RNA sequence: UAAGAUAUCAGAGGAAAGUCCUCUGAUCAAACAUGCGCUUCCAAUAGUAGAAGGACGUUAAGCAUUUAUCAUUGAACUAGUUCAUUGAAGUCAUUGAUGCAAACUCCUUGGUCACACACGGCGCGGAAGGCGUG
């Protein structure tokens, strides 16, 4: 007999055509893709618990910290944590998705742009992107000046949220 | 689709001179007419010639043996 | 075959007289060449080498003419990638780096990228990077 | 067997190949069967004396492999799971 | 997961003055 | 190459040597061998104010 | 016991590495369990491009020991 | 070094780093965790060390020191045809003490995700 | 891919030959316990250490070596050599590759346990085996 054990079912009816309906199913391509998912975030979320080691400290060590003042720790409270918690897991989701490209913004209305840059017709990946519009054919007749009321100015540069306010208030010229 | 134990058949009764290249280690070439095969692709060759690689000897009715089989070609 | 009828066809002698009669014109170079990569449209190793020895003296002779188009170096290797001789990819980025004098933006973000892949060799791949960011 | 299992757990990932003539493709695993023979898509394919080269699509005779390596990912997929309770099983 | 990490700067402007006109030649 | 020839203006409208060249010289635009003469003929106005 | 499925290349230019040295280019018909292969057109590819090479017959079929790979040149 | 159990089949020997040479004289030395009939196994960690060829006279019959050139490749899947033979190098990472332990609450868990499907699938 | 099987041996018994089945011995195996003056290993604080393993790290363009296409046509030339043109293929590298050696930095591991500073065992563990009974 056959399974497939990301379901955790076994096939009604064994063939092999079956196991292909099964292989490429809507139902379990959307388990084996919530399965890696969960086994991507348990490897970073249940961190390297390490064991310690400790040493019997030294008479002279201890003399040497004693004369040392004691620092002030910092411990937030439990609804305090578990808002941090959430905003900082949150954080490193954005650091996945943020794909810096501006390149691809600034080079919009060259010669070669459909060439290079779209990616549905480039050579290299050109041919596997067509199984799985803006064409070739784009030559530089159409948009011949592109200051014609057309281009958007340049979005500006992205800033910390944290540190917001280190920002100088005012600027040196009066823009419009 | 034209399978291939289909196509050696195919030199079988057409009576057709194949050539049959061998494994690259031994360095002889051996033609003649395959008048029959096997399951395992072990041929008999008739009026079979040794070439060396146009000297060499004729060898009469020979029973190729299906391991050392890499080409046969018309 | 399918190099000899492009030959005889029509649209390849008044495109390429015009680009004869009018150099820098660019918008002639450019329909002599979106038109050429089309007519031999499965561009793959199948392809006959007179058909692909011509659309490489195409692109060869037109960034003589043009050397600041950073695409069309780009372009160009991706085509000698896909027919596939590395050897030929890399010899047309260093041609197009040359061109801008070392120093430009895209070529050296788009040869780093598919460098990653052909390199394979550690301390070589980060001496590509070291010589990128210096200039 | 698991070791073949594993391989038809890394269809559409990038892996490498060593066949025994001692080159090297390393590209995008479309197809396998069940006698270790691989179908890979967009490859890079480095000869035993160090010359690479790109080809589209390639096919492998199964028994010429030596290793695969695959992604790392996969280290924990449910293959390797020792003890697994599988349901009982519908009637025929 | 209510804010975000990055923000387009604001700023304030410096009231358009003779000495702050970037438009200006005499 | 068959049926083609690669030939370049700016050493022609200079009257210079080497104007067209069958092999694959750097520089050169691919025409057609037959289409020569229809380039030669195209570039005669301007042959004729760089002789007078 | 598994037919190898090259369903998708049969009719296009494929070459193919014979052992170690030897590399032949012909038009693929047919196959079989054992990746003994059969192709029309052949011609066994050398150094030399169009010297060394040189045609082999109008039919040829090869034995699937002495298969390494076999790459699809064309679509 | 380690002690090997005297009576240890391949079988026994999961998560045990092992040393496994191949035909040409080569080595893969990682982690095993699947092997198979015909012997073909799955390494987690693997490293394949070569001498080379410009080495390998000081190997020959007269302290040396070799300079083995390795390189990484996590997580293979050799094929068996070519394995020579085997060695033990490292020992697993848990106990045996901690082995059964990890077993014995897996065994437990892996029976109740089933009784928990079985009555999610009975009702509704 | 399929079929078959679930330790072997020997004896007594039930339905001259063999099979089927049952309790009695021997041997074999697994799991579990449990012992051995059994074997090996388990890191400074009376000090700023050290052991095993690494570094796909640095010094470092170290030092010492050896390497960078073939064919066709003309000129000069000694009796091979250089220059120019035409074709063929061509991993990248020469700050490389190959051999030799050192120093430094940094990473992962553990009983950093208890008692004692005392002229060839029989402290409490944990880890790894070997061997023996049940």
């Amino acid at each position: 007999r056959y399974y497939c054990e990301y379901c955790h079912s076994y096939l009604t009816h064994d063939t092999l055509s079956v196991r292909k309906s099964h292989l490429v199913g809507k139902n379990h391509l959307r388990i084996t893709a919530d399965y890696y998912r969960n086994k991507a975030r348990d490897i970073i979320n249940k961190h390297n618990h390490k064991r310690r080691h400790i040493g019997k400290r030294g008479r002279k060590e201890r003399e040497n910290s004693s004369q040392n003042e004691t620092l002030k720790v910092t411990c937030l409270s439990n609804k305090e944590k578990r808002h941090i918690m959430h905003v900082k897991k949150m954080n490193q989701k954005e650091l996945a998705q943020t794909s810096i490209d501006t390149l691809k913004l600034l080079y919009d209305g060259s010669p070669g742009y459909s060439k290079v840059f779209v990616d549905a017709n480039r050579f290299d990946i050109g041919d596997l992107v067509k199984a799985s519009s803006r064409s070739r054919d784009e030559t530089c007749e159409s948009n011949p000046f592109p200051r014609l009321n057309n281009p958007k100015k340049l979005e500006p540069p992205k800033i910390l949220s944290q540190w917001s306010n280190t920002i100088p208030k005012t600027s040196i010229f009066y823009s419009v | 689709m034209v399978p291939p134990i289909n196509c050696i058949f195919n030199f079988l009764q057409q009576q057709t001179p194949v050539t049959i290249w061998l494994f690259e280690q031994i360095g002889i070439r051996i033609k003649g007419k395959i008048v029959g095969f096997d399951e395992f692709m072990n041929v008999v060759i008739d009026e079979a010639v040794e070439i060396p690689v146009e000297k060499g000897t004729p060898l009469g009715k020979i029973l190729l043996k299906g391991d050392n089989i890499t080409l046969i070609t018309s | 075959d399918k190099y000899t009828a492009l030959i005889h066809d029509e649209n390849f002698s008044t495109l390429t007289l015009n680009v004869s009669r009018y150099p820098k014109s660019l918008a002639y170079w450019e329909k002599l060449l979106n038109y050429i990569v089309k007519a031999s449209a499965p561009i793959c190793k199948s392809t006959e080498p007179q058909l692909l020895k011509l659309i490489r003296c195409t692109y060869s002779s037109m960034l003589n003419e043009f050397p600041y188009l950073e695409n069309y170096y780009i372009d160009f290797a991706l085509l000698e990638y896909k027919l596939g001789n590395v050897s030929m990819s890399h010899k047309i980025f260093q041609r197009g780096l040359q061109a801008f004098n070392q120093r430009s933006l895209l070529l050296w973000t788009s040869y780093l990228k598919f460098c990653n892949n052909v390199i394979s060799h550690q301390k070589q791949l980060f001496k590509k990077y070291e010589t990128a960011e210096e200039y | 067997g698991i070791p073949v299992k594993l391989l038809n757990e890394a269809q559409g990932h990038i892996v490498s190949l060593e066949l025994t003539t001692g080159a090297t493709y390393r590209g995008k695993l479309v197809e396998s069967e069940d006698s270790m023979n691989v179908q890979l898509r967009d490859v890079i394919a480095t000869e035993p004396q160090g010359a690479v080269t790109h080809m589209d699509q390639i096919f492998v005779r199964g028994s010429q492999i030596k290793f695969i390596v695959v992604p790392d990912l996969l280290k924990n997929a449910p293959l390797f799971k020792k003890n697994s309770s599988r349901p009982m099983p519908p009637i025929r | 997961n209510h804010m975000s990490q990055f923000i387009y700067p604001v700023q304030q402007q410096p009231s358009l003055n003779h000495f702050t006109d970037p438009n200006n030649t005499t | 190459m068959r049926d083609i020839v690669f030939v370049s203006p700016q050493l022609y409208l200079s009257s210079q040597e080497g104007w067209k060249s069958d092999s694959a010289k750097s520089g050169f635009i691919p025409i057609l061998k037959n289409d020569l003469q229809r380039f030669q003929d195209s570039l005669k106005h301007i042959v004729d104010a760089r002789n007078s | 016991v598994s037919t190898p499925e090259l369903k998708k290349y049969m009719d296009k230019k494929i070459l193919l590495n014979i052992n170690g040295s030897r590399k032949v280019a012909g038009i693929l018909r047919g196959y079989d369990i054992f990746l003994n292969v059969v192709l029309d057109d052949a011609m066994e590819i050398n150094g030399e491009d169009p010297a060394n090479n040189h045609q082999l017959g109008l039919q040829t079929v090869i034995r699937g020991n002495s298969i390494i790979s076999l790459e699809a040149l064309d679509a | 070094k380690i002690q090997v159990a005297h009576s240890s089949r391949l079988a026994n020997l999961i998560d045990y780093k092992l040393r496994v040479l191949t035909q040409d004289g080569r080595v893969y030395i990682g982690q095993l965790m699947a092997f198979d009939k015909h012997m073909n196994l799955v390494l987690n960690e693997c490293i394949e060390e070569r001498v080379p060829k410009t080495q390998l006279d000081k190997l020959r019959p007269r302290t040396l020191n070799i300079k083995v050139e390795k390189r990484v490749l996590g997580l293979t899947i050799l094929r068996g045809e070519q394995i020579l033979s085997t060695v033990v190098e490292d020992k697993p990472l848990l106990s045996k003490k901690e082995r059964l332990v990890r077993d014995k609450k897996e065994k437990k868990q892996a029976q109740k995700q089933t009784k928990l499907r079985k009555e999610k699938e009975k009702k509704p």
